[PDB]
RNA sequence: UUUGCUCCACACAAUAUAGAUGGAUACGAAUAAGGCGUCCUUGUGGCGUCGCUGAACCAUAGCAGGCUAGCAACGGUGCACUUGGCGGAAAGGCCUUGGGUGCUUGCUGGCGAAUUGCAAUGUCAUUUUGCGUGGGGAUAAAUCAUUUGUAUACGACUUAGA
RNA sequence: AGAACUGGCGAUGCGGGAUGAACCGAACGUAGAGUUAAGGUGCCGGAAUACACGCUCAUCAGACACCACAAAAGGUGUUAG
RNA sequence: CUGGGCCAGCAUCAGUUUUGGUGGCAGGAUAAAUCCAUAGGAAUGUAGCUUGCCUCGGUAAGUAUUAUAGCCUGUG
């Protein structure tokens, strides 16, 4: 090469309207928005759409996405919501792997009996279609 | 059907127990799978075996059964007490052992 | 003495009928439950005004919710404090949500640094900070910056299990 | 305080029988059972009183038939049934829907 | 012969106390209560949030 | 859950991994231990060379055979960390430590077997970063080990070799995928994906 | 010394077992960083993606898994063979070639099951060890004693004797 | 060595302090089920490698009342004042 | 072969107990907040406007208190 070459890390940060998901207590798995930064190990949140209550949280209980929308610092509920919904964060939210597979591991936990019976089946059906498959080319 | 078992995992880890005195009568049990207490309330009352092999054969057969059931949860992360109608013999302490889906009420 | 809660403690010497009606005063006090609260307010006001509780009554006591409990504020403390060698007087400041939050830190700082339990501290007086760069100790001007942003270093996923079938990543 | 049970018969060999409740685990598919007579089968009918009765051998097949009938409308319903419950390597029963 | 605690068993809350029939009937281990628009002096909340 | 665990120790701290080791065996599960060299321990080298020095210098005195034994390797050293944390002098204490094997490097009935981490004792997530350590083969050929470069090159070339294994898996799930994707995007696929598959 | 002895098959009577009951599922390395994919100038390179746990992957339906008839594949898998290779850290195992054979739940049919009576009681795993057969196989030494003195309290050590 | 009041040991096992007359907890017929005390819960060892804010890096760290000791004096280590 | 004797599983209960789900009330600053109305203000100053810089995209300082973001404090 003949350029300086320096990849840092890309972190995720903790600013004002980074969006994080919540990992533990009532509002476990629910998403909210950080709103402002308490200290180096606390920071308010507000998660008005999906129904977690502004609050102070211990930044260890919830871990950042790498989402982010503009939000002026410490702003009321309500325009969190309205800023919130403006950037359509939900909607990138559910687009992601991480988002689905939570979506699809908890699809799975909801199986019946029947249900994984079925599963079982329709995966041996394509496992004969895919093993041939394996063995044309 | 490779697998046949109608029944979860379990260990047999100790008597209940202070630093230095063993109750024989109630075993702590280890169930495969089991977490948490809140978890270990499902087995509550489920009956528990122990599978053992013989020299002597009895009804016919040289493999015996100690029975009985998970009683109450142990601590905080999903170890469970049992009693049995007789007292498992301490040299099984890290043997196998199993816990039934039954007495149901799923 | 734990998860704290504020209150006003408004009590009053005995009435005498030569005093009829006498003065009233108060006190903020954090405690825990009430029961300490109301044994606090008499510790102090034996210390200021010459009375015992077996000479007066307490009129009132009721907590002291937090105004705006979710604005992040800057706070003052002035504490009033015993080393193991003299007593001493102390300033510093605390960023948090409420008064009630700022307290308990308050009361973990002295002892994670110069090892006074509760019963050695004196809480003298405690004010939000009005005017920003009214915050004089660093580390909280240190969160005021325009636009505050930074990264939380080598994550450590807490596990679920006790063997892992890969090796773990602390990227966050 | 038993349970009359089916099978049915011709699908995974059990007869119509009697079980205890408190041995069963009670999944959440159900077949519509109001094309059954089953009124006829009691206690007396069990009675302790080998060979097997012509009444026994008769009866399973006008239930089963029935039974047989509304099992086909849903596919794979006759094929799960004749299937043995097993748990397997990661199933926790204090999670399993079933 | 056998100590049985009407605090179970409606029989012996029942030999003991009968009022309890009726307590229960008109609920009232609930009930709402009344209603009043008394709202407090200028001055009790002035001190209340007084530095 | 399995009928044995192979624990990668590398990067691993001693006394933790040796606790949950200790436990596991108590309770019946097979373990055996290898890579005994790239275990971690908390401090800087000279301090735990110093500490070594200090389990040294006890010997029986009328008789330094009888003496408590220095043993030097790391898999020997683990070892000591972990006996001490096992009720060794009765039957049910042999019998645990029965179903352990530690070894310093992979030798070949594993060195084709998976082997897992045990992160409450993975140095990199326990130790706070800054905080000097020291690593076990080091600190033995320091106090005696003999065979250090031996097992380095013994190391090296099933490096090699397990990575051709592993260029050669990696060039087939390859193929399966490119077999699959065909059927990646089925009618069958997508009856499975309304159920979480 | 009269019986023997050795390997492989499958066959009984003992005997033991720290504890089978779908699968121990193979990069290395960093963690203030990486995996995977893809291209290349094969590099501290360019682009794309992933994590936030194995709550995975694989396998799993059939008298403890029977009998029976077909379609569609040309696949899967088990067994005993066979072509090449690689593995010495304890390699005693791994990949690969060619058919043969059973099974195949990829699919569509015809039968069977009860009465073990409402749970007890149920799949038999692998160690040794003795005997039994049918085949292939191999056909010695050590000690006592006697002797040497490089040895020696006695044992032991070291020599020697067809 | 010697007095004061009280509680103990002696005469007394049980649970905790590894250990131990005297500390802490609690005093004792034969037992079942529950709950606790003092003390504990990485592993030995029954019980969160629990949660939370700081503090500390020792080429002699430190780790719990009785208790199995450390002082004057110093440090541009580092923290708060 | 049936009765006993003993053991066991289920069901309905009695005594002791442990562990969950769920309903209705009471109090407080008749919680405090959010929310809503409104008065007022500020800066870690949003939009405009002003001047140098520009790649005429944008930018800096300064002005400017809701504007092309919002926040704070009082009362209701
Ligand atoms: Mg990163
Ligand atoms: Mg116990
Ligand atoms: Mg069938
Ligand atoms: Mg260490
Ligand atoms: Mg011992
Ligand atoms: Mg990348
Ligand atoms: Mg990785
Ligand atoms: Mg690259
Ligand atoms: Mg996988
Ligand atoms: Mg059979
Ligand atoms: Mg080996
Ligand atoms: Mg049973
Ligand atoms: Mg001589
Ligand atoms: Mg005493
Ligand atoms: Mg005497
Ligand atoms: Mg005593
Ligand atoms: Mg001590
Ligand atoms: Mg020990
Ligand atoms: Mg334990
Ligand atoms: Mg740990
Ligand atoms: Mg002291
Ligand atoms: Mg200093
Ligand atoms: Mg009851
Ligand atoms: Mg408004």
């Amino acid at each position: 090469s003949t350029d300086s070459i320096v990849k840092a890390s890309n972190w995720r940060l903790v600013e004002v309207g980074r969006v994080v998901l919540i990992k533990k207590g009532q509002s476990a798995g629910k998403l909210a928005a950080i709103v402002e930064i308490i200290d180096q190990k606390k920071v308010l949140i507000d998660g008005p759409k999906a129904g977690v209550p502004r609050q102070a949280i211990n930044l260890g209980q919830v871990v950042l996405t790498p989402l982010t929308f503009a939000l002026p610092r410490g702003a009321r509920t309500a325009t969190v919501s309205k800023k919130w919904a403006a950037a359509a964060v939900c909607e990138k939210w559910a687009a992601s792997s991480w988002a689905k597979k939570i979506a699809q591991r908890e699809r799975r936990a909801a199986l019946t009996d029947f249900e994984r019976f079925q599963v079982m089946v329709l995966r041996k059906q394509k496992r004969y279609t895919v093993k041939k498959a394996l063995a044309k080319a | 059907a490779e697998s046949h078992r109608l029944y979860v995992k379990g260990k047999h880890l100790s008597y209940q127990r202070s630093k230095r005195v063993n109750n024989p009568n109630v075993s702590l049990i280890k169930i495969e799978g089991v977490a948490t207490p809140q978890d270990a309330q499902f087995y509550l009352g489920k009956r528990i075996a122990y599978v053992y092999r013989a020299s002597k054969e009895v009804r016919g057969s040289k493999i015996r059964v100690m029975w009985g059931k998970v009683t109450r949860t142990h601590g905080n992360s999903g170890v469970v007490r049992a009693t049995f109608r007789n007292n498992l013999p301490a040299k099984t302490f890290g043997a196998s052992v199993r816990i039934f889906l039954y007495p149901s009420n799923i | 003495m734990a998860h704290f809660k504020e209150y006003q403690v408004i009590g009053r010497r005995l009435p005498t009928e030569s005093v009829p009606e006498p003065k009233l005063f108060r006190m903020r006090i954090f405690a825990s439950n009430e029961v300490i609260a109301k044994s606090r307010y008499w510790y102090f006001l034996q210390k200021l005004h010459k009375v015992k509780k077996a000479s007066g009554e307490i009129v009132s006591i009721n907590q002291i919710n937090e105004a705006h409990p979710t604005k992040v504020k800057n706070f003052g403390v002035w504490v009033r404090y015993d080393s193991r060698s003299g007593t001493h007087n102390m300033y510093k400041e605390i960023r948090d949500v409420s008064r009630v939050a700022a307290v308990e830190t308050l009361y973990q700082d002295m002892a994670a640094r110069h090892r006074a339990r509760f019963r050695s501290i004196h809480i003298l007086k405690v004010a939000e900070i009005e005017k920003t760069a009214d915050v004089k100790r660093q580390y909280v001007k240190q969160f005021l910056t325009k636009d505050l942003k930074f990264p939380l270093p080598h994550r450590v996923q807490k596990s679920t299990k006790t063997f892992s079938y890969k090796r773990p990543s602390t990227f966050y | 305080n038993t349970l009359l049970i089916s099978g049915p018969f011709k699908v995974n060999g059990v007869p119509l029988r009697r079980v205890n409740a408190r041995y069963v685990i009670a999944t959440s598919t159900k077949v519509s059972v109001e094309g059954v007579n089953v009124e006829k089968f009691n206690v007396e009918y069990f009675a302790k009183e080998k060979e097997i009765k012509a009444e026994r051998v008769e009866d399973q097949k006008v239930v089963d038939k029935a039974l047989i009938a509304e099992i086909k409308k849903t596919p794979l319903l006759k094929q799960y049934l004749s299937a043995s419950f097993s748990l397997k390597n990661g199933d926790k029963p204090h999670m399993l829907k079933f | 012969v056998l100590k049985k605690n009407p605090l179970k068993n409606k029989q012996v809350l029942l030999r003991l106390n009968p009022y309890a029939k009726v307590f229960a009937a008109e609920k009232l281990g609930s009930k709402k209560a009344e209603k009043t628009g008394t709202k407090p002096a200028a001055v009790f909340t002035e001190t209340l949030k007084h530095d | 859950v399995e009928p044995v665990v192979v624990i990668d120790g590398k990067g691993h701290l001693v006394g933790r991994l040796a606790s949950v080791v200790a436990k596991q065996l108590l309770n019946g599960q097979k373990i055996v231990v290898v890579r005994a060299e790239e275990l971690n321990i908390s401090g800087e080298f000279f301090r735990n060379k110093l500490k070594y020095h200090d389990f040294l210098r006890k010997a029986t005195a009328f008789n330094k055979t009888r003496g408590p034994f220095h043993f030097r390797a790391p898999s020997r050293i683990f070892y000591k960390a972990l006996r001490g944390m096992v009720s060794h002098k009765t039957a049910r204490g042999k019998a645990a430590l029965e179903r352990l094997k530690v070894f310093e490097g992979i030798p070949p009935p594993y060195d084709k077997k998976k082997r897992v981490v045990v992160p409450q004792a993975l140095r990199v997530l326990r130790l706070k970063p800054g905080r000097k350590y020291t690593t076990l083969g080091k600190l033995s050929t320091s106090v005696g080990w003999k065979y250090e470069d031996v097992v380095a090159k013994l190391e090296a070339k099933r490096k090699v070799s397990s990575a051709e294994y592993y260029a050669k898996k990696r060039a087939f799930t390859k193929k399966v995928a490119s077999a699959n994707a065909t059927a990646a995007e089925s009618d069958v696929a997508k009856q499975l994906a309304a159920l979480g598959y």
